């Protein structure tokens, strides 16, 4: 994923800051690997038993992709959270362990 | 129209445009301001009003400058020169918008008076000969989508 | 019909292709481009949609 | 496809031309092609799946 820094016009007192998105689509729409979004293997997957053929990760990560119609959506959700939230508190740390 | 009547003739009165509260992006924001793009005289806005219909028409199609990162621009530069880069930005090889534009019009009818006559902005973008008047260049053609958001 | 009949008479009026994809692709659209490169002659279409 | 120079008999004023053809048929059954009329690949196709 990548960092926004989007906002909205709105009257606040303090500052904002990037976040990370949620999703690993682009500003584009595109799924964001972090390699190269080819999956191809020299040899099966075994780990006692279990065997997965060559051909069902090629399967798998087609069927894993983002419709790209709801991108317009699923946006505003994060546009109107990055700026409410003040940018000092990202360096808080955790107090209450079930939250994560 | 009585405003627009009116911001044609005080040379200092120019049009301020309120932009709809906390929310940005919006499908109709992008069309309506499309149309003040294309139909309303550049001479009868002010500087910051076109340079914000400016920024929301070159957000979506910039290959890297976001809404925001445009926005952004407010210091480094002053708002009309902002608008001039724009709006130069948007007459090149690979795009062009019309930026409906208007002249001076100084006719009138012969008659008696006692006080001083003075030119006006046409309100019209129309010309003295049905011709339109734009700024720039017509016959818009783009070779590209207008990719905003997610709109 | 109409449209390739007025693509075929005139050379300037090529068909343009408007296509429902803005980056990603669908299997459905894999095969309809396809079979309009196998069987729609390119005489009859834009620079764009070739 | 290629062009086609039939004219029919009538009473007309104004000259006429070629226009190409709206299939890529050769006024035979066998269909036209630019390059070959074959169809051999390397391998398969393959493009985020499918």
């Amino acid at each position: 994923t990548t960092l926004f820094d989007e906002n909205e016009p709105v009257v606040r007192r303090y500052q904002i800051g990037r976040v990370y998105a949620p999703f690993p689509v682009d500003r584009y729409g595109s799924p964001v690997y972090s390699n190269c979004t080819k999956v191809e293997l020299a040899s099966d997957y075994n780990a006692e038993g279990f065997t997965i053929r060559k051909d069902d990760f090629r399967a798998l990560q087609a069927v894993l992709r983002i419709d790209e119609d709801r991108a317009a959506d699923m946006f505003t959700t994060l546009r109107i959270m990055i700026s409410s939230i003040p940018a000092v508190w990202y360096d808080a740390e955790v107090v209450h362990y079930p939250h994560t | 129209a009585i405003k627009m009547m009116q911001a044609a003739q005080l040379h200092r009165a120019s049009i301020e445009i309120a932009f709809p509260m906390n929310v940005s992006l919006s499908p109709e924001i992008i069309v309506q301001c499309f149309i003040v793009w294309m139909s309303i005289p550049e001479q009868l806005l002010s500087d910051r009003s076109n340079f914000i219909i400016a920024a929301v028409i070159w957000a979506g199609f910039s290959a890297d400058d976001s809404y925001a990162d445009i926005m952004r621009r407010s210091a480094r530069a002053s708002d009309r020169q902002n608008y001039d880069i724009i709006k130069a930005a948007l007459s090149s090889r690979k795009f062009k918008l019309p930026r409906a534009s208007t002249t001076l019009f100084d006719e009138n009818e012969p008659v008696v008076r006692r006080y001083q006559i003075g030119r006006v902005y046409a309100p019209f973008p129309v010309d003295r000969y049905g011709s339109p008047v734009y700024s720039n260049c017509t016959k818009v053609e783009l070779a590209s989508d207008y990719n905003a958001e997610g709109f």
